[PDB]
RNA sequence: CCGCACAAGCGGUGGAGCAUGUGGUUUAAUUCGAUGCAACGCGAAGAACCUUACCUGGUCUUGACAUCCACGGAAGUUUUCAGAGAUGAGAAUGUGCCUUCGGGAACCGUGAGACAGGUGCUGCAUGGCUGUCGUCAGCUCGUGUUGUGAAAUGUUGGGUUAAGUCCCGCAACGAGCGCAACCCUUAUCCUUUGUUGCCAGCGGUCCGGCCGGGAACUCAAAGGAGACUGCCAGUGAUAAACUGGAGGAAGGUGGGGAUGACGUCAAGUCAUCAUGGCCCUUACGACCAGGGCUACACACGUGCUACAAUGGCGCAUACAAAGAGAAGCGACCUCGCGAGAGCAAGCGGACCUCAUAAAGUGCGUCGUAGUCCGGAUUGGAGUCUGCAACUCGACUCCAUGAAGUCGGAAUCGCUAGUAAUCGUGGAUCAGAAUGCCACGGUGAAUACGUUCCCGG
């Protein structure tokens, strides 16, 4: 029936709703392959299903907000995995050891004062 | 027909006693409350040169966070409007009633 | 072929070739081509007189090469001769639009000295 | 350049003195502090002193000077090299 | 090195503000300006009434101030007369209906304002700063503090050098955000000049948030 | 305790003839297999006369401190103290445990404060990691002062096992005038023990004999 | 790493052809976090390798890399009194990395109107074990044993 | 700074206030397209007759406590210092150290 | 023994052009301070006038600002003349309010001196504030013990930790300041409430979340819950701890903040302020105009943009966060090449607006050149702010197209969401960002290690 998983990435958030029956995938009412102008994104979004291999068995209506393309893809993969799990929970072990139930938290660091960036230092002339 | 109530304060605790009082008053008159609804609080940063005169290396950062709640009643009665106008709050808070 | 100007354009795209002529920049070059209704990547070659004539015409509508150089030199000259402030500066070969003579004005000042 | 919708700019007392000189025939090089005024065509073939910041220098106005401001002809700095 | 101002850091944590009025960017600056001025004036007035705190909360149609002091009757005179003239002068320095309130303190030795100003005064008697602050900390601790620390600075004893010093006792955790440290600063105007005094009183840690 | 009662437990056993102290010559029966043999003919009456004094002290409401830091015999000495409602030190004798009494009282107060605080509450107010750390601090204060939390003041009598190992304790006691009752092996210096029991101090069986006999006589002195 | 040795974070393999050594190579060629425009050129070079140098471009990579990946290294240090150009060995990952560096820079050495051409033809020459990357491997082995 | 400067700014404010409407309508007429461009001319002339203090550009924000133009905070109207004072003591309501 | 200390890494600086500071030089004046680390996009979060303290001149002397005294006028409003304005000189109108009528209040004008006034000097007279060592791991105390005592112990030994972190040893024991933790924020979940937010399933829909409707979710923000070496194994005194494993959104102080012990440096600041003392007072005080603070033989730091085909250019097209906004943001529409203009909705704002992110991607294009590179410089012409853009604003348009083809010695920065790149916003602010403080997009490489460098 309707299985939902929530994926978050550096800045993007995903809403993944799966229904058992196909492998078609739609994002914001667009189609993936055309939705993403880079193949690596298509890869990294297929990763979970490409791994559990039940690809053309249940189709996907995913939603995404914020962040750039990589953030989208990360949130997508995460959501997908968290939906697969809530849908079978036999693949829990699988996806975890695959490195998918991580919930990556690497986010950008705030710019700190006295620094040209978050961690970069001004080119001080020691001499 | 909506009686909308925006509350703006500086600490969430006070704004929350405010919302609680509001809704319990609404239930005195049994008005149709939508609850306290938390709205995005607003953040004010200020970086300032704490070091006096030439020193610029020292810097500080302060913030003002305006907490903001929204309540509404779709069904105003008299016992709504009067009592809600008989309502006192701590000076820390701010009310905006729209009809 | 000849554009009625001292310089000779190169066998590159017409807008670039027109830009080579003094007094004709990208805007004016494409605008002359638009008036002639000529395509873009055509170069100076592969284009008959039937177009070169038109081009020499539509550019003769403008002032290019030496005549423009005389006009700019006189505007700078008289401006010097007015004894105006910027006239002074142009007489001294220094920046005339308010830049640091304390430092890094070499583009106008030239090389460096002790 | 300021604009054109507002036209040029010049102090009124400049207009006063300049038209007085005009109607009155030639006068002395008249003293002025406002470098920021604009040179007008009527004011030609005459001269005028303008305070460069420490004194008012003389300048003999002519037509082509019109449009420029009075200040350009009073270099407020002194320099002859290092 | 330079510490951080201990009061400011615990604001909201365990330290309530000294001014509770809310406002908007429109009427903000002038509002706090009025508050500053009335603070200043009231300090001037009660300069002998041992005011420890003056908190100002501004309702939309009124202004309300509360004084933490220890000399209430001093401020009251007979039937809140001087109090009422104060109400007048503050209502008009605020241009808004006033409401004077006074919440005296019970352990004057157990604030940071009163003790510091007492120290300054005795310094103006040219009392031995040493024994003065000694008395101070003895009284505070004997009264029930968990720790006290005083510090005085600048041309001590009329000296021609600014040999500053500090004295400590008890326990004063100046990194534990759980702890109340009543910290107040004051000054004293010697003929020889100005000498600064800072006072911390640690009165145990607060458990349970701002409540 | 009868000479036969001691001998079966092995009270006569001692350290090597290589390792003995000069003042112990009167108490030494002789040597066998390069081993010092303690004389029970002296051991039994001295232990009995010490039991008399211990009974007297406990029969005038005396507080008794059993002292031994051997890793083998720590629990034996602790249980020995518990069997007679007394106080003990079964881990490392801290220097100035008796002479620096004021500091120990402050440490006792912290032990009591932590256990009382956990019962009262506010552990929930503390972070769970902090609450676990507070429990660890309470456990540390228990492993340090489990025996003397309820001693209240300086003890009235000391019982020491292997007086040479615990020499700081006896030096403190003598500095305070608190009497020392100690099992003294041949390698120990007997000057610090006012009622000296020369006997083995390592063997679990003889140590338990000493402790059980002392505790029986202490309960007897308490009963009246 | 004065207290503890840490290295580069473990990477994930390029999904385009399953190889992480591909992923590492592109992260070596990746300029300013511009993955796309980088991996484009590596894919463009490997595809044309896969034809002009026999199939299995994923294997053309190593038939060049083995030709470049040095064996001896020079790690100068004053454990003997001063700077000492001592020849030592490194684990396979280090020589792999040095090979990838040496080819990616050798690529930057040529231009030829496009980066695809540079990288492709130079990886071909390295597969041939002739050129500059392989040659600067020969030279580093030369100076070392000298 | 000098009380002269504080009073100077104060007077500048009080002045430029009273001529608000006049400056307003005058600039209106001037900017106004379709004006006679004579009426615009003498209009700008009349404009400049007003005191130079009338311009808002002359007004420079100053600390209301220490008369300091630099480091001004439009939100509080203080210098970049006295703000810290009334902050660490807790007079600026709801203000506190920011560490996000 | 530590440390981006080096090594190993990447990317720079030093070369060019420009921005910006500083020094020198010049000036009538280029106001003042800041001076190795730890001054030199520093005070200043924003010098056209203003600001501004500098110069030139024009001026005033109880005075621009304050109290007190008189004495006279309501207060004001309106306007003219002279001046560059300060200013004078006027000319009109108003002449108002409490008063128990005597006055007051209210302001303003003249005098009266008390006096006000000083960005005048002394940070070696000070306060306050701040930097610096250094978030360095220390600092010491009670008590005890040893010694006649000056003292010492603790605090040392073995370990171990980011750590005086912790165990063990240990005549010490304990504490307290530190460290840690309590705080902020970020990573999971749950609970609560769901409009302006949201749309899984819902009927209509113009097909736009749009809308009757849904409250699930995404969010929003309050509460909670979670990670502890808790578990397993292996190490090590078995101890501390350590290595690995599990589980887990998270694992070994999760990430980042805030937080700065003593004390050092007569560090810095008397031009924020406060203040000792001194020094000026018809002037070192006060006012206005213009000028200067922007000067150029120079030298030095800091930065920006570049030298190109991972590129430039045309076309097309996707994804952000964080903000701010009412003498404000300003849409829409129309005009204008554009900067903009007109018109004028909307919004004190999950609503309205600023505002469509850029790199990306797709296609074409350019062929290695001083180029379709680079854009300084100069011309021309406009715009907008503002009294006013000459000195000395920003910007648009046209034209012009320098030097530069990766930069010696030397030197700098960083261990990951970092570096490096790409844009967005804010402060200050009429206007004026390559500076500053923020936010995101994309997103690396290296670490054998401690020999050396440097500091501890
Ligand atoms: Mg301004
Ligand atoms: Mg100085
Ligand atoms: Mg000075
Ligand atoms: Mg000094
Ligand atoms: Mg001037
Ligand atoms: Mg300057
Ligand atoms: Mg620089
Ligand atoms: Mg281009
Ligand atoms: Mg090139
Ligand atoms: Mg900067
Ligand atoms: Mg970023
Ligand atoms: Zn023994």
């Amino acid at each position: 029936n309707q299985y939902y998983g929530t994926g978050r990435r550096k800045s993007s958030a995903a809403r993944v709703f799966i229904k058992p029956g196909n492998g078609k995938i739609v994002i914001n009412q667009r189609s993936l392959e055309q939705y993403f102008g880079r193949e690596t994104a298509r890869m990294v979004v297929r990763q979970p299903l490409e791994l559990v291999d039940m690809v053309e068995k249940l189709d996907l209506y995913i939603t995404v907000k914020g962040g750039g393309i990589s953030g989208q893809a990360g949130a997508i993969r995460h959501g997908i995995t968290r939906a697969l799990m809530e849908y079978d929970e036999s693949l829990r072990s699988e996806l975890r050891k695959a490195g998918f139930v991580t919930r990556d938290a690497r986010q950008v660091e705030r710019k700190k004062v006295g620094l040209r960036k978050a961690r970069r230092r001004p080119q001080f002339s020691k001499r | 027909q909506r009686i909308r109530i925006r509350l703006k304060a500086f600490d969430h605790r006070l704004i929350d006693q405010a919302t609680a009082e509001i809704v319990e008053t609404a239930k005195r008159t049994g008005a149709q409350v939508r609850g306290p609804i938390p709205l995005p609080t607003r953040k004010e940063r200020f970086t300032v040169l704490i070091s006096p005169h030439v020193n610029k290396d020292a810097r500080d950062q302060y913030e003002i966070r305006t907490h903001l709640r929204l309540v509404d009643i779709v069904e105003p009665t008299e016992k709504t409007v009067d009592a809600l106008m008989r309502l006192d709050l701590a000076a820390g808070v701010d009310v905006q009633i729209s009809l | 072929a000849r554009i009625a100007g001292i310089n000779i354009p190169d066998h590159k795209h017409a807008v670039i070739a027109l830009t080579s002529i003094y007094g004709v920049g990208k805007t004016r070059s494409k605008a002359i081509l638009a008036a002639a209704g000529i395509a873009e990547d055509v170069k100076i070659s592969e284009l008959s007189e039937g177009q070169i004539d038109t081009l020499r015409d539509e550019v003769a509508k403008f002032v290019v090469e030496g005549d423009l150089r005389r006009e700019i030199s006189m505007s700078i000259k008289r401006l010097m001769d007015l004894g105006c402030y910027r006239g002074l500066r142009h007489r001294r070969g220094l920046p005339v639009r308010g830049q640091r003579t304390k430092t890094n004005a070499r583009t106008r000042k030239g090389p460096r000295k002790p | 350049p300021r604009s054109l919708k507002k036209g040029p700019f010049i102090d009124l007392h400049l207009l006063k003195k300049v038209e007085k000189a005009v109607e009155s025939g030639d006068k002395k090089p008249l003293r002025t502090w406002s470098r920021r005024s604009t040179i007008f065509p009527n004011m030609i073939g005459l001269t005028i002193a303008v305070h460069n910041g420490r004194q008012h220098v003389p300048v003999f106005v002519t037509d082509e000077m019109v449009g420029h401001k009075l200040g350009e002809f009073a270099p407020t700095r002194t320099y002859r090299g290092h | 090195g330079q510490k951080v101002h201990p009061n400011g850091i615990r604001l909201g944590i365990v330290k309530p503000w000294n001014s509770t009025w809310f406002a908007n960017t429109k009427e903000f600056a002038d509002n706090l300006d009025s508050d500053f001025k009335v603070r200043q004036y009231l300090t001037k007035e009660l300069a002998k009434a041992s005011v420890s705190r003056i908190v100002i909360e501004r309702p939309a149609k009124s202004i309300r101030v509360t004084i933490h002091t220890a000399r209430p009757g001093i401020v009251i005179g007979k039937k809140g007369e001087d109090v009422e003239k104060l109400r007048k002068v503050v209502a008009d320095i605020a241009g808004v209906p006033a409401q004077i309130n006074i919440a005296e303190v019970r352990k004057p030795e157990l604030d940071a304002k009163l003790v510091a100003d007492s120290i300054t005064s005795q310094l103006e008697r040219r009392v031995m700063f040493r024994r003065a602050m000694k008395r101070a900390v003895q009284n505070a601790m004997r009264l029930g503090a968990k720790g006290i620390k005083v510090e005085v600075s600048g041309r001590l004893g009329g000296a021609e050098i600014a040999r500053t010093e500090w004295y400590r006792e008890g326990r004063v955790p100046l990194h534990t955000l759980r702890a109340d440290i009543d910290y107040n600063t004051s000054e004293a105007h010697t003929t020889y000049g100005v000498i600064g005094v800072k006072v911390w009183i640690f009165k145990g840690e607060i458990l349970g948030g701002m409540a | 305790v009868s000479m036969r009662d001691m001998l079966k437990a092995g009270v006569h056993f001692g350290h090597q003839t290589r390792y003995w102290n000069p003042k112990m010559k009167p108490f030494i029966f002789g040597a066998r297999n390069k081993v010092h043999i303690i004389n029970l003919e002296k051991t039994v009456p001295m232990f009995n006369e010490a039991l008399a004094e211990l009974n007297k002290i406990a029969s005038r409401k005396g507080k008794i401190l059993f002292v031994g830091t051997k890793r083998a015999a720590s629990e034996a000495v602790k249980d020995a103290a518990l069997s007679c409602d007394q106080f003990f030190v079964n881990h490392r004798w801290l220097g100035g445990m008796l002479t620096n009494w004021k500091t120990v009282r402050q440490s006792i107060k912290r032990l009591k404060d932590l256990e009382t605080q956990s019962q009262d509450g506010t552990f929930d107010k503390l972070t769970k990691k902090e609450a676990l750390m507070r429990t660890r601090e309470l456990e540390k204060l228990e492993n340090s002062l489990g025996g003397i939390k309820d001693m209240g003041g300086l003890p009235d009598a000391l019982f020491v096992i292997d007086a040479d190992h615990e020499h700081i304790a006896i030096k403190e006691a003598n500095n305070l005038g608190i009497p020392v009752f100690a099992i003294v092996d041949t390698n120990s210096d007997p000057d610090g023990v006012d009622f000296v029991i020369p006997g083995n101090d390592d063997a679990i069986r003889a140590v338990t004999l000493y402790l059980g006999a002392v505790a029986a006589t202490v309960r007897e002195g308490r009963s009246q | 790493p004065r207290r503890r040795v840490i290295g580069q974070r473990k990477i994930l393999p390029d999904p385009k052809f399953g190889s992480e050594l591909l992923a590492k190579f592109v992260n070596i060629l990746m300029v300013d976090g511009k993955k796309s425009t980088a991996e484009s050129i590596v894919y463009s070079a490997l595809e044309t390798l896969a034809q002009r140098s026999g199939k299995s471009e994923l294997e053309a990579f190593e038939v060049a890399l083995e030709n470049v990946r040095p064996t001896v290294e020079v790690k100068s240090r004053r454990v003997g009194g001063s700077t000492y150009q001592v020849p030592v060995e490194v684990r396979p990952v280090r020589r792999n990395a040095l090979a990838m560096r040496w080819i990616v820079e050798a690529a930057r050495k040529r231009g030829d109107k496009s980066m695809a051409l540079r990288l492709a033809n130079e990886l071909s020459d390295a597969a041939e074990n002739k050129g500059t990357a392989v040659k600067k491997r020969e030279d580093v082995h030369r100076m070392a044993e000298a | 700074a000098k009380q002269s400067m504080k009073a100077r700014e104060v007077k500048r404010v009080a002045l430029a206030d009273k001529y608000f409407a006049k400056r307003a309508e005058l600039k209106a007429i001037i900017s106004d397209v379709n004006a006679s461009d004579e009426d615009r001319w003498n209009a700008v002339l009349k404009l400049q007759t007003l005191p130079r203090d009338s311009s808002p550009s002359r007004q420079r924000n100053r600390c209301r406590q220490t008369g300091r133009p630099h480091g001004f905070l439009r939100k509080f109207g203080l210098s970049r210092i006295k703000v810290r004072e009334a902050a660490m003591r807790g007079e600026i309501p709801g203000l506190k150290k920011a560490s996000w």
